[PDB]
């Protein structure tokens, strides 16, 4: 999920926006 | 783009910014 991808790991702006 | 972790309120702030459209 968003926490695993963006907080535990590093996510791109593209990956973050897919959670909108 | 930052090569930075986004957690907690920083993740919240980034989500509101990137999901916004006027």
């Amino acid at each position: 999920g968003i926490v695993e991808q963006c907080c535990h790991r590093i996510c791109s702006l593209y990956q973050l926006e897919n959670y909108c | 783009f930052v090569n930075q972790h986004l957690c907690g309120s920083e993740l919240v702030e980034a989500l509101y910014l990137v999901c916004y459209e006027r």
